[PDB]
Order: structure tokens, then C-alpha cells, then sequence
RNA sequence: GCGGAUUUAGCUCAGUUGGGAGAGCGCCAGACUGAAGAUCUGGAGGUCCUGUGUUCGAUCCACAGAAUUCGCACC
RNA sequence: GCGGAUUUAGCUCAGUUGGGAGAGCGCCAGACUGAAGAUCUGGAGGUCCUGUGUUCGAUCCACAGAAUUCGCACCA
RNA sequence: GGUUCUCCCCGAAAGCUAUUUAGGUAGCGCCUCGUGAAUUCAUCUCCGGGGGUAGAGCACUGUUUCGGCAAGGGGGUCAUC
RNA sequence: GUUUAUUAAAAACACAGCACUGUGCAAACACGAAAGUGGACGUAUACGGUGUGACGCCUGCCCGGUGCCGGAAGGUUAAUUGAUGGGGUUAGCGCAAGCGAAGCUCUUGAUCGAAGCCCCGGUAAACGGCGGCCGUAACUAUAACGGUCCUAAGGUAGCGA
RNA sequence: UUGAGCCUUGAUGUGUAGGAUAGGUGGGAGGCUUUGAAGUGUGGACGCCAGUCUGCAUGGAGCCGACCUUGAAAUACCACCCUUUAAUGUUUGAUGUUCUAACGUUGACCCGUAAUCCGGGUUGCGGACAGUGUCUGGUGGGUAGUUUGACUGGGGCGGUCUCCUCCUAAAGAGUAACGGAGGAGCACGAAGGUUGGCUAAUCCUGGUCGGACAUCAGGAGGUUAGUGCAAUGGCAUAAGCCAGCUUGACUGCGAGCGUGACGGCGCGAGCAGGUGCGAAAGCAGGUCAUAGUGAUCCGGUGGUUCUGAAUGGAAGGGCCAUC
């Protein structure tokens, strides 16, 4: 965004529903590392990806 | 992607006329062409897609059967190209000329399980050319495994730059560019590799079609 | 008073992840010289300022203290 | 990160038939010398940048990643 | 810079936040004037305990000194600092 | 000398040579919008920079820095020139979702590219500049004699307030 | 002479088996045959030897192919496929190299003209030069400009509004000074949870591989402990703990309000959907929290049933993302 060791943003989409966000991540350490089960649909916590596809 | 059924569609309509449907003596045919780019030896991207033509054309595919003794009566009347016993399959174990017959020209090998001895009289002269077997039914009730096979084409590429298969005959373009875009979903669901394009065309008994794409 | 360098080999001084202590030079040996330096090849040469803490481990860093020392404060 | 090239010894780098992986300077040891330098010769020398796929066989062919690196995006 | 005739009560205008402030600025009053209203509001006697202004101790942590010895540590001597 | 009448009355200095320097000549300067008039009725020993400090000697040296510029072996990467990729705008092809060509156009930092300047060459009038600790003379201590530190470096061509 | 395209003209290959001089990528199993069309047979002449040339047959017989053999791999019959680059045609450009009706004539002859401007033609010169108009480059204080906080025991310094704790300053609140101590320019691939778990040291004595030490079984039972940079404070039915299971930290409204000056900052009875957490009682919006950003105006940008001066597409706006 602007630095190097710097708290990023980075686009995270949904595993159904469409619907993209961010807050944090950190180029700092391994990279590997997440998705999760969550839903801005609200209805069923199944699959997300994050930004990262893990 | 690779294509999409209009720029199919338009490029059928001119494969199916005159310019490149150039007549020896019978309802002739058209195909679907794809060759790549950087394909080379190390697996990701090869093919096998063995495909019933979504919309059938003129003329039907090349069937061989196996069926076993209480399937037989029904399987007599699915129309098969050719047809061998579960037991006869015991005298062919030597006869090279009937077997490169089969080979060279039929098309799909449908075989019962009992029938194994099938995975040995066949694979060296049918295998080189790429077109394979498979394990029929059962079933007396056989009848829509039989038309599958006899209106499928496939994939034929273990490591080669280019596929090439029938998808059409004579008479009507427009349906036959649904079974075009089902080959190429076959390969890009296949191989997601996308930029590996050299080249899509169509192609009659001769003359090929460089497609508006 | 604040901030800073600094108390690291005879001599000039380098050095630090934060775990080895360095080099031009000087000494000494090995020999070449009756001898010594050069030039040589090998060995060696440390108040790492002190305390404390972090810490695997402090020469280092932070904190507290000595003591030199540098600029500005002073009119 | 866009794309390309590059990474093989301490460093510069050969490495394109895929079959033995190395030269140069310098390092080392002998010869030479009175000692070294220089000349001469032998001897040393690797995360083949990473790690799998393909291969009978991989520095070599494919790809994902990295660092070295050239030009380069940019009206949040 | 300076109230160009008179009169009477409310009426310190003259301050909290500040302000790439320097007698300059946003709302604002403790103001009046026009609507509106309730025990609304203040001191007392009372309810009820948090405060730490005092004060006081030696409790802590820091220690006065004087006794009495707390494998602490000094001076002397044999001794190999 | 009568010079900046107006602070000094020169204790300012206007001289005047010259290495270099501006221009092989519609020459430099251009006041004026159009002059081509100074310089010219004239040539780089005429005329202009920036100065000069009688006269005559004398201008050591020293290029680290910064001037002055001048160049081209080659890198930074602009007008100039435009590999392309992505689109727009749209025929053809689609019961639809939508694909999708010329032409026209949007948009590349394609690839050259040295003003500067890394650079390369020369500058004594271009900018200013002369380093410290450890050991010292048949006496104090003078400070010749000393090993060196990648430190840019210690008073030098004098006469001594 | 040199750039970009295009085959009019070319040409960069020997190893064996295959009666035989085999780039490929591929379909399938047949392909030609009107006699002046096809091979197939056999001489003869050339040589940069890998090229061709010229004669004469026979010829509706069948011959080339999966079909029979061989091998690293087929070859009959069509599709597909031109480039590293030459020769020259056919599109077409551009630096040098120049000649010279541009041009400039502030050079001369001739000429109007007893003429300094000026008229004009021959000549003589150089030369597409000049010219200026933009874009890129710095070059220097040659017009014009500002005198930009305030803090002032009068100024030059050193320190602060910031957003922050402890002093200092007179309790609801505060009131510095070139004053006294010390400060944020940020923090997770978890320092993420809902169950469950408690008892640790130091030193005394034990004992493989010591020579301070590190899991240990017991002293005494001491409420003699710990703190990853900073700090002050937590306070123990432990949050420090740490192994299993595994990452709600919901989309939407809220009586009631705590309140202020436009942002804002705080949370909650109760209602929805079904939301995930649970045996059951039942709980709640994430790193230990204190330190972390934009007056807002302009920007940019990605999505849309929100619109858009007669429309229809639609600029531009709305919604809210994204900064």
C-alpha cells in the first residue's frame, strides 16, 4: 500500500456468493497459510478461500 | 476460453459449403481442430475425452460388442457395427488379421467382464492409433449404452502437438456447433492451460477452415 | 544540562545478527645472513570500562554509574 | 510483480545431443628460490538457486517459487 | 482615531475550550426582551462512604543510633596475599 | 590630480602591458516593431571579456574538492519514432444469454535517446586549501632523525606586528 | 546503399533393416485409368555428384496401401504448414553523397539616376542553410516578488499545539517555563476461541553421559515467582498455562438511553430470520488495553434496476464498495 514490512489490504471473495472485502495481512512471514468456512450470505458456513486460495 | 458456439457456428457454415466441402462420392463429414503451443512431455497438458457428440450427425460410429449369453437377444437388436461371443473370444487368440481388421476400422470395443480375455488380443494393434475398449453392462436393457457409444468420438493426444475429431456430416452446421464447443470444453476442463493455443480451426474430408477467432 | 562518541592487541585502529575476536604494523620462531631489518611461512598479542537486564549467547543492545571528550545552552 | 534473461566452485562464468559436469584468476602443495613474488606442474573446489512432473537416464525438457537483474505500471 | 440635547430601573460586556492567535475569530451567558412550565432550584436538619485536604505512625520500603551478637565482616598473629 | 558635490577628501584607484578569450567574417553587441547606424569606410596585431596595478625581474606548484568547459568510447532513459497487449465503436453469427471481423479510433513508454552528468581529457587568475597520537640531540628543549594511519589533509614561492 | 513484406525464382540430406536415398502433424483402407493420360522397362549425354537430360518401349494386363514383411519410425489418397533468407519483381521509406528555376542577395557587373533610400536584369556566391513557434534539458540572482506563525522574565539558539502517562499547580475541572522523568507513529497467518488443567521456583539431597544449570521423587510447606521492546496497572474459582477440538469475530431493527456544536463516541431489555456455540445451568462481537489519520474539498474507481432537462442507447450523477 505503501511501505514494505507494512499491514497490506488484499481482496478476499467469496466461495459462492460474489461478495469481497479485506482488513490485514503481512508479507513479513510464510504466505501459505489461509482460507477459512465463512459467509457475508449469512445462511451456511462452508467455504472461503481467502484473498490466498491458502 | 477457446471458443464459443458462434464463432463455431459461423465457421461450420462455411466448412459445410463447396469451398471446403470439396465432394468425392457420399455424405462426407466435418471435424473439430485444436493445435498447441508450448505442448510438450510433462502431463498437464494431454487428453482422452471420450465424447458423445451432444446433437448426432448422418452418420453413426463404428461399435464393436461383447456381449454374454442372456444380454445377447437384446444386444442383437441395439444395431452394433460388428458383434463376438463372451465365448468365442477363445479362438481369436492368434489370429493377427481379424484382429487388425477390428483394429483399423472400428471404432469403439465394447466388452462384458467375463469377457477379460479382451485386455490381451487387442491393445498392439489398436493402441498405436489411439481408440480403446470398455467394460459394457450387464443388462439385457442395453439400448442407451450402445447409441452413446454409437454417436462418441475422442481426444486422442498422450504427448502430441494437435487433436482432430469428427463432429458433423452434410446437412446442418448450426446443432454441430454444440458438439464443437462440447470438445473444447472436454479439454478445457482437461487442461487449464488456455494460452497454449496455436491455432482453433474446423475441417471437412479435405480443406480446413482457419476460424474467425 | 541535553545529545553524542569513547574506556576493543606496543602503535594506528577495524569489528558487532547478539555464539569467532580482527587486520597494516610490532615483537618471536622457523631460516637466508657471522648478525639484523626487508621480503618470507608459522605461532602469539585483549582491564572488550564497570554494574544490570534482555537474552541461547552482550564487545555490541537498554538501563543505571564512573571517566575522558565533542557541539550548542551562558550574552 | 509485467516480461525476458540470469543463477553450475570463493568470485567471473562455460554448461544446446540428456549420457564424463568443468575452465579461468585466485586457494593449495611440489619444483625453483636464499627467502617470497613470477614462471612451470599436479592437487583442491557445488543447495547444478529451489523442488517435483517427463525421462531409461536431468544442470540440460516442463512448471511453481525465489534471489541476482534490465526496461517497465501508476489520476485510489 | 472619536458618542453631535435629556430621563429611570434590570445591567462588572470585559470568561471554560482554545487559536500556522496577536487587543483579531465559530458558536455563546451567569444576560435581557417574547413564548412556556413542573416542588424546578439554594441553605438547613437528615440519609448514606467514597475521599485523602489535615493529622497520626514506623507498617512497608528507606533507616536513626544505642544496646545486646544474627555461621555477617574487620584489625592482629602462625601461614603459602 | 579634483575623483564618488552629501560622511572618508584618499588610506577609492582611471591607468597600461597580456596569457587566454567573442566572431573566418551580413564580423560580437540589437537600444527601435522594419532599419543595418556604432565597431566601419572596418579583420580575429582593428573591435569586445571578467580584470590588470610604475619598472624590471618573478609567478614555485599542488588537483583531493568545486569551478571552466570540451568530448564520445558507453550506461542512466524525453520531444522524436511507435513492437504490442487490452478496449471502445460495430458487420457477420446467436429463439437467448452473448460470441465477434475489417474500417474508424482510444490506450502503449516499442525502440532509439545525452541537454544535464556517472563518465573520459585538460585546466596553475577555479574554488580555496597545509592532518594528528606514540618516541627523541655529547644541557634544559629546542624539534633535524622515526615506524605509519586509504586521512582530502600538518604553514609551502616571505618579511616578520 | 539500406529498413518492413510477399514465394515471381531458389536451397542448406545419407545408417543401419525395408528387393528401395523414410521431416512432420494426421485422417482411414482405398487411390488413377478421356489412350495421347498414367506409370512400369531398358539404352544413351551432363557433371559445384547429391541435380537432371534425351531417346525407344510396352501399356483396359493391373501397379502403388492397412491387407504380407522390416524397422527408430512407413510409403498408396488428401488435408494442414512457409521461415531462418537469397535472387528479382511488386509494394515503399530513409541517412549519406549532392546539383541547384528554392532562398538570402547587408558580393559584383549592368542599369532608372550628375541620387546615401530605392526600381530591376544579368552574374557570382553559398545552400534546402536561414527562420522562428512549441515540448525536453539546466543556466544564474540581468525586471518582478514574499518578508509567513506564535511561545518572547525583548528576539539568535535549546523545548513545546500534536496525542501521551507520572511530577510540577491551589479535589468536581485546569492554568509552564529555552522546567524535571520517559513517550505512538503501531501491533495476528494468530499474541484466534468455547470446554477443560492447575500447582511453579530458588536452595537442600538423590542418581547414565557432572564439574553454574535445564525432566525429575521428597524437604519446608514458606502465599521468599514470574513480565517476550517500551511503560504503569493487572492479581490467581489464573487471564500467565496448552494440549485436544479447531478459527462468528451473524446479516438486520431496537423500548431504553449515556450525550455533544456538523463529524462522532458508547452500548442494551426486546423483535425478526433461523444463525453457529453447547450435556444442562446457559454466553457473547477477536491480539493484556493505555499509542496509531485525515478539515474535506478535489480525486479516482468497481459494482448496479437508483437515475439522466421529448426520448432510446447514454455521458454525468445516486447507492455504496475500493483510498
Amino acid at each position: 500500500a505503501k511501505g514494505i514490512r507494512e499491514k497490506i489490504k488484499l481482496v478476499s471473495s467469496a466461495g459462492t456468493g460474489h461478495f469481497y472485502t479485506t482488513t490485514k495481512n503481512k508479507r513479513t512471514k510464510p504466505e501459505k497459510l489461509e482460507l477459512k468456512k465463512f459467509d457475508p450470505v449469512v445462511r451456511q458456513h462452508v467455504i472461503y478461500k481467502e484473498a490466498k486460495i491458502k | 476460453m477457446l471458443a464459443d458456439k458462434e464463432s463455431l457456428i459461423e465457421a461450420l457454415k462455411l466448412a459445410l459449403s463447396t469451398e471446403y466441402n470439396v465432394k468425392r462420392n457420399f455424405t462426407q463429414s466435418v471435424e473439430i481442430i485444436l493445435t498447441f503451443k508450448g505442448i510438450d512431455k510433462k502431463g498437464d497438458l494431454k487428453l482422452r475425452e471420450i465424447v458423445p457428440l451432444p446433437k448426432q450427425p448422418s452418420k453413426a460410429k463404428r461399435v464393436l460388442v461383447v456381449p454374454s449369453s442372456e444380454q445377447l437377444e437384446y444386444a442383437k437388436k441395439a444395431s452394433p457395427k460388428v458383434v463376438i461371443t463372451r465365448e468365442e473370444l477363445q479362438k481369436l487368440q492368434g489370429q493377427k488379421r481379424p484382429v487388425k481388421k477390428l483394429a483399423r476400422q472400428n471404432e469403439w470395443f465394447l466388452i462384458n467382464q467375463e469377457s477379460a480375455l479382451a485386455g490381451r488380443i487387442l491393445g498392439p494393434a489398436l493402441g498405436p492409433r489411439g481408440k480403446f475398449p470398455t467394460p459394457l453392462p450387464n443388462t439385457a436393457d442395453i439400448s442407451e449404452y450402445i447409441n452413446r457409444f454409437k454417436r462418441s468420438v475422442l481426444v486422442k493426444t498422450k504427448d502430441q502437438p494437435q487433436v482432430q475429431v469428427f463432429i458433423g456430416t452434410e446437412d446442418k452446421p448450426e446443432d454441430l456447433a454444440e458438439n464443437a464447443i462440447a470438445v473444447l470444453n472436454a479439454i478445457e476442463n482437461k487442461a487449464k492451460v488456455e494460452t497454449n493455443l496455436r491455432n482453433i480451426y474446423v475441417k471437412t474430408t479435405g480443406k480446413a477452415v482457419k476460424v474467425k477467432r
